[PDB]
RNA sequence: UAGGUAGUAGGUUUAUUAAGAGUUAAACCUAGCCAACGAUCCAUAAUCGAUAAUGAAAGUUAGAACGAUCACGUUGACUCUGAAAUAUAGUCAAUAUCUAUAAGAUACAGCAGUGAGGAAUAUUGGACAAUGAUCGAAAGAUUGAUCCAGUUACUUAUUAGGAUGAUAUAUAUAUAUAUAUAAAUUGAUUAAAAAUAAAAUCCAUAAAUAAUUAAAAUAAUGAUAUUAAUUACCAUAUAUUUAUAUGGAUAUAUAUAUAUUUUAAUAGUCCUGACUAAUAUUUGUGCCAGCAGUCGCGGUAACACAAAGAGGGCG
């Protein structure tokens, strides 16, 4: 009890918000901007100096961030159907219905997330 | 040095001496007898002061430090009475300057070791009438109303509510003679609230005090620098003081599910963010500890929160 | 709502042999009435004096039966010859060892 | 039901008094452990209605405080919601009549509407 | 809650929250509390003594300590007098529905009080409470029965052989008046033993004209033509953080109440020093 | 350990089952313990009016 | 005394064994002091004091010292401008609580 | 426990791996690495929180309960499948019981329960109705997870009755009613009380007795369950929960005039020299018997032992 006023006097815990988007976006414009402006050195530096070597087998540089094209990765994820009005018999209509649901949402989803950030 | 001491009256009186074996009386029992005087066959203490009801909105509060402990009045003329050598009661010797010069707080002031505890005032019903009328008919302001009479805006709400009640009361023919007689007794008991007496009118100005007022700060400012109220507060890291009394003065989706014929009850789905809408995890169960937490239920059940 | 009685099953003593699992010996609990058995609830059947399962069974039959769902014995959980999955190995080897 | 992230109520509360917080967990994890996400609650004991108002004609209500959209997101990624979950968003109106079972399948009284 | 046992004794001389006579000579003669020549844990004590037996004699000292707040409440009028703080140790009790209903006068004490609300009379915004422990909040309203109320605020009904032979003697008193304003209606009440319509026939005094002294309405629960109560006077203090009505017996809590420049709203009967002594000792829980 | 055995009268062999709690008897030295006398082949203590519960014995019930 | 009812500021003052140390009090909370201190500040006016008693606690030397830190560890607001040459407002007096 | 370390510290390569690395295996070099800011070695211990306790707080304590993490499922090693296992699987060995006596089977740290150990910790319960889980296309099957009840003052909470109440007779539009005889418990003879305490009186309410009807769950399914709750002779029909009017229920006088189930109350335990709240006193013992957290008390006047009276806490 004597900790919980750290976090607003909230006993009992929730389980982390899990993020609908896990990288950046390639619209998150100012991400992409920073990642690639000029790495500092000296003091304050990051990655390796230009006249020092780095260890044989490890890579110099750190690796490039997958920034998300999110029309592409609901293209991937929830491809429209090809095959437009092949659909007889009824568990198969409920099927294509409950597809076209969760396409709907996921689509939802991702594109509020993008304009969200 | 703290004994176990018996309550006697700090006032005089009458005590024991000797006394048949049987009777078995004590000196507590007898200043009790003497406070209350003679008994009548119908089982009232007459000669009391405070037995009868005021009938002169003038509350019969105890003066037992005043009357020196000499409750027996009279009860046709008011006029005090002692007990005597003998058994019988008569008039005193000397009269009392203590009872006939009292102060106007002291007669509003139930118990004499407390002279902060006073009586509220009663309003007469024509002045509530008025109120109620102000608020209903003629649609006035609270506050404005407030103002004019002297009175609190959540008294004035309750009055409104009350008033409201007891003409529903009327209508229906609940209000009985005893409870009439009962109201009367009452308001003849309590003094009347007067509107135009500024003392007895409410003070209309009363904030209640937070928590950062109370730390005292102190500041060193220049000798001519100016502080008012409004660069305290702003030190403070509140709003000023009348912003408050002024204040003190005057969304959401929600869906709702279908209903069938045979399902007896809906569904409201009101939205909420996630991250805080659940029931936590690993929280403090509080039900063996004694700050477990009772809450009620809108049919007034006692429920466990 | 009470429902007719069908050709296969028009009787309640015939409803009753049809459902099984010793639906039958409960003739007497109830006498032979088709409305009355329909309309009978949880609560009564239990003050008759029948069994939880048995009318956990019946109503769940008596449901089927108003939705023309089709009743029949769907009999009760069995375990293996040999024995539950946690004694087979041991009743197994000792079965064995008699044969 | 299937799967392996799965909409689901987790039993909260005391005794003879239950609340259910509707998550979305892991199928193997137990049923009031900590899950991936708490979507919402719901108590299924409904609110007490008035005789006077029984008399008139209110119905009783079941509060059930949920994350919309990110319901809608989790159905999306495909966690399947158990019988009684599924229930409650197809009364929502989140999901359709598609989900409805066989045993489920009487005319409307009151329609389904939006407020705030 | 802690049972009720020698509440109104004269050897101790506690002044408890009601109405009765015994109650009101223990105030009468009590004076002050007397805290000199003692030592400070013993002035706590005698505090503790005196103070808890009128605020919350019925709640154990265990459950009154866990209700007990440190944190008093006042008002700023920002327009003298020092303001009573610690007259405010008291004012959590007044937010329970007892004590409310004791303050409205809607009980002769808080016990009774208690009992009424466990009897299911009071209201509360409508829907009847049976729990002692609930808490007004600021606005609500809270209803007594009203022949509750008048059997709280009104004599002791008698019984009908006592009534019979105060009727009696009323009447013998009579009796000698008219032979004395002569000079310048007999009852017996062996015969008469319980036939209640039979002794109204037989009374004709002036000033009651059939019923029996104690029973006008014998099925109402209070005295005959209603009267107060014997000792009504010097309780009878009209509260400022209730609005009453005794008409219909409702009665708003407005506020919960607070300490002004001049006075408190918890009405005591001890002075300022005791209730300081009180709060010491609560504080700590008397360590 | 060294046990005291408090009371007018004890009942208390070469063998008896005897429970033992964590008082002192302060007089005598080295015995830091007391014999719980309710409990055991130990006895209440007779004819007991006062403290009871201190010792072994039972409400009288008149 | 502050406002009638408390010292200026929190005193920490040593009188021959008696460590005494006296903060000040926002006004309703009591005495919460030695009972000596306690006994003093009744008689002296003080409503409202928290402290404590370090090293010795003998009841005669808390006494002594107790007075000798309010006669002489106090400075009053008004002496202090005075000496500095500036004002010296006290803030929850200007808001008015 | 003061020196420890020799795959040890680092370099170069090859295998193995999804993948880094003296992680293993192999090969060849350099002489390192850690340590008195505590190495190596030994002992003890499952770890933790927005959990529990305590404090003014910094902190300290617990790690039962709620939850998160680890490890183990009698002991040790290895193998197989697999994305992931030294798997509660299999193999072999170790310990100890079973028969069926066999390149056998079992291992309650799953639920009940037993014996033991111990100061000390429950039913060989009911139900899958709910929430989950596995199988099944479905029908619905299983579920000692789970939900319910049982035992246990271990904890918390709510109730566990209010108002009036110091006598008994007899006599005789007012009202301080007044006399007379009798009685009156333990103390005590006055500030020595016990005692408004009892008993009485007025008023309910619980429980009971009848009637009714939820909710947990609906498509249907209710273990809990003589369910919670409500009404008091039931229903409908107006108004604003109360009030009145109808319909029928009922029973005596002579269809319609007064009624309408019943009804209580019951607390221990510690203490009263000071610290420590407890002044009404008395008896027994006599440095004994005994008391005692601490200082102490008991040698005939014991406020401390053992009791009666009275009192003070908590309940
Ligand atoms: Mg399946
Ligand atoms: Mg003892
Ligand atoms: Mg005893
Ligand atoms: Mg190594
Ligand atoms: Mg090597
Ligand atoms: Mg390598
Ligand atoms: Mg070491
Ligand atoms: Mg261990
Ligand atoms: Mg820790
Ligand atoms: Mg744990
Ligand atoms: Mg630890
Ligand atoms: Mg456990
Ligand atoms: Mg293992
Ligand atoms: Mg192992
Ligand atoms: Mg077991
Ligand atoms: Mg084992
Ligand atoms: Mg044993
Ligand atoms: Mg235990
Ligand atoms: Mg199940
Ligand atoms: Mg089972
Ligand atoms: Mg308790
Ligand atoms: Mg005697
Ligand atoms: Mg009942
Ligand atoms: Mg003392
Ligand atoms: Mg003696
Ligand atoms: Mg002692
Ligand atoms: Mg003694
Ligand atoms: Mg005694």
């Amino acid at each position: 009890g004597k900790g919980a006023a750290k976090y607003g006097f909230k006993s009992g815990v929730f389980p982390t918000t899990r993020s609908i988007l896990k990288s950046p976006t390639t619209k998150q414009t100012d991400i992409i901007n920073k990642v690639k402006s000029p790495k500092p050195k000296g003091v304050l530096g990051i990655g390796y100096a230009k006249g020092v070597k780095h260890p044989k087998g490890s890579h110099r540089l750190s690796p490039k961030v997958n920034f998300i094209d999110v029309d592409n990765l609901i293209a991937k994820t929830v491809a429209e159907p090809q095959s437009i009005k092949s659909s007889n018999g009824s568990a198969q209509k409920v099927r294509l219905q409950k597809a076209e649901l969760r396409r709907k949402f996921l689509i939802e989803a991702f594109r509020k997330e993008e304009a969200r950030l | 040095f703290s004994r176990r001491r018996i309550a006697y009256p700090f006032y005089p009186f009458k005590k024991l001496g000797r006394q048949h074996p049987k009777k078995h009386d004590t000196n507590l029992k007898t200043a009790m007898r003497q406070f209350l005087g003679p008994k009548n066959y119908k089982g009232e203490y007459v000669m009391n002061k405070y037995f009868t009801v005021p009938t002169n909105h003038v509350p019969n509060y105890i003066k037992p430090d005043l009357e020196r402990g000499q409750s027996l009045e009279h009860p046709v003329t008011k006029k005090p009475l002692q007990l005597r050598y003998d058994g019988t009661l008569g008039p005193p010797p000397v009269e009392n300057k203590r009872l006939q010069n009292i102060f106007k707080d002291r007669l509003l002031q139930p118990f004499p070791s407390n002279p902060h505890c006073k009586t509220n005032y009663v309003l007469s019903p024509q002045l509530k009438q008025s109120i109620f009328e102000e608020i209903t008919v003629e649609g006035l302001s609270a506050q404005q109303v407030s103002q004019k009479y002297g009175l609190k805006i959540p008294r004035v709400e309750a009055i409104v509510k009350l008033v409201s009640v007891e003409n529903s009361w009327n209508r229906r023919n609940r209000v009985s003679s005893d409870l009439k007689t009962m109201d009367e007794t009452l308001y003849r008991m309590f003094p009347v609230f007067d509107s135009d007496a500024s003392f007895k009118r409410e003070n209309l100005s009363e904030i209640p005090v937070p928590q950062k007022t109370l730390a005292s700060r102190f500041l060193t400012i220049a000798e001519s620098e100016p502080f008012g109220p409004v660069d305290a507060a702003h030190v403070l890291e509140l709003e000023p003081a009348v912003e408050t009394l002024r204040n003190l003065s005057t969304n959401t989706k929600v869906i709702y599910g279908e209903l069938v014929e045979g399902e007896r009850s809906q569904y409201k789905f009101t939205n909420a963010k996630v991250g805080k809408v659940g029931y936590r995890y690993g929280s403090g169960n509080r039900d063996n500890k004694k700050d477990r937490r009772i809450g009620f239920n809108k049919l007034g059940q006692m429920v466990y929160i | 709502t009470i429902p007719k009685p069908s050709d296969q099953v028009p009787d309640v003593d015939a409803f009753l042999n049809k459902i099984g699992r010793n639906c039958n010996e409960l003739k007497d609990t109830f006498e032979n009435n088709w409305n009355n058995l329909f309309q009978w609830d949880s609560k009564i059947l239990k003050e008759k004096g029948v069994n939880i399962q048995q009318r956990k069974y019946i109503l769940k039959q008596v449901h089927n039966y108003r939705n023309n769902r089709p009743i029949h014995e769907i009999k009760l959980g069995k375990k293996s010859f040999f024995g539950g999955e946690r004694k087979r190995k041991a009743f197994t080897a000792k079965w064995k060892a008699e044969n | 039901t299937c799967g392996l992230v799965r909409i689901r109520l987790a039993r909260f509360g005391r005794k003879n008094s239950p609340v259910y917080n509707i998550v979305v967990a892991n199928s193997r994890k137990a049923r009031d452990a900590k899950p991936i996400e708490v979507l919402g609650t719901y108590v299924p004991v409904p609110s007490p209605v008035t005789k006077r108002e029984l008399k008139r004609g209110v119905v009783p209500i079941k509060d059930v405080k949920l994350d919309f959209d990110r319901t809608k997101y989790w159905i999306g990624v495909g966690a399947q919601p158990s019988e009684t979950v599924t229930k409650l968003l197809r009364k929502a109106g989140i999901l359709n009549d598609a989900w409805a079972t066989s045993k489920n399948s009487r005319k409307v009284v009151f329609e389904r509407m939006e407020t705030l | 809650p802690r049972k009720a046992n020698l509440l109104k004794s004269l050897a101790r001389g506690r002044v408890r929250t009601s109405f009765n006579k015994y109650n009101l000579f223990n105030l009468y003669k009590k004076g002050g509390v007397d805290l000199k020549s003692k030592s400070l844990y013993q002035q706590k004590w005698t505090a503790k003594q005196e103070t808890r037996a009128y605020h919350g004699e019925h709640l154990t000292e265990k459950r009154w300590q866990t209700v007990f707040k440190p944190k008093l409440d006042s008002v700023a009028q920002l327009d003298i007098k020092e303001t009573p703080f610690l007259l405010q140790t008291f004012a959590v009790l007044e937010k329970r529905l007892d004590f409310a209903l004791f303050r409205a006068m809607f009980a002769s004490s808080v016990r009774q009080a208690r009992q009424f609300i466990l009897h299911g009379n009071v209201r509360v915004n409508g829907v009847k409470i049976k729990h002692p422990s609930y808490t007004l909040k600021p606005g609500d309203m809270f209803s007594v029965k009203p022949d509750k109320v008048l059997e709280a605020l009104g004599a002791k009904k008698p019984s009908f052989q006592e009534a019979l032979k105060i009727d009696k003697t009323q009447i013998v008193l009579w009796n000698k008046y008219v032979k004395e304003a002569k000079t310048e209606d007999p009852i017996k009440l062996s015969e008469l033993e319980g036939d209640e319509p039979k002794a109204r026939k037989l009374i004709n005094l002036p000033w009651q004209k059939n019923y029996v002294y104690g029973r006008q309405d014998p099925k109402k629960p209070f005295f005959t033509p209603w009267k107060p109560r014997p000792f009504l006077s010097p309780f009878a203090i009209l509260p400022h953080h209730l609005e009453i009505s005794f008409k219909t017996c409702h009665a708003v809590y407005l506020r919960d109440p607070v300490a002004r420049p001049g006075q408190s709203e918890v009405i005591s009967p001890f002075d300022v020093p005791v209730h300081e002594r009180a709060y010491m000792y609560y504080l700590r829980n008397g360590k | 350990v060294s046990a005291y055995i408090p009371g007018e009268g004890h009942d208390a062999q070469e063998h008896s089952i005897v429970y033992v709690r964590g008082g002192r008897c302060q007089d005598l030295p080295g015995v830091k313990y007391h014999v719980i006398r309710g409990a055991g082949d130990l006895s209440g203590v007779v004819n007991r009016i006062s403290s009871r519960s201190k010792y072994g014995a039972k409400k009288p019930s008149k | 005394r502050y406002e009638n009812r408390t010292i200026y500021g929190d005193i920490d003052f040593r009188y021959h064994g008696v460590k005494l140390h006296l903060r000040s009090a926002k006004p309703g909370f009591g005495l919460r002091v030695n009972h000596v201190i306690f006994e003093i500040c009744e008689c002296a006016g003080i409503k409202d004091l928290s402290g404590k008693v370090y090293k010795s606690r003998n009841d005669m030397n808390i006494a002594k010292g107790t007075i000798e830190a309010f006669t002489k560890a106090q400075k009053t607001l008004d002496e202090v401008a005075l000496g500095r040459g500036k004002k010296l407002v006290d803030v929850r007096k200007v808001y008015y609580s």
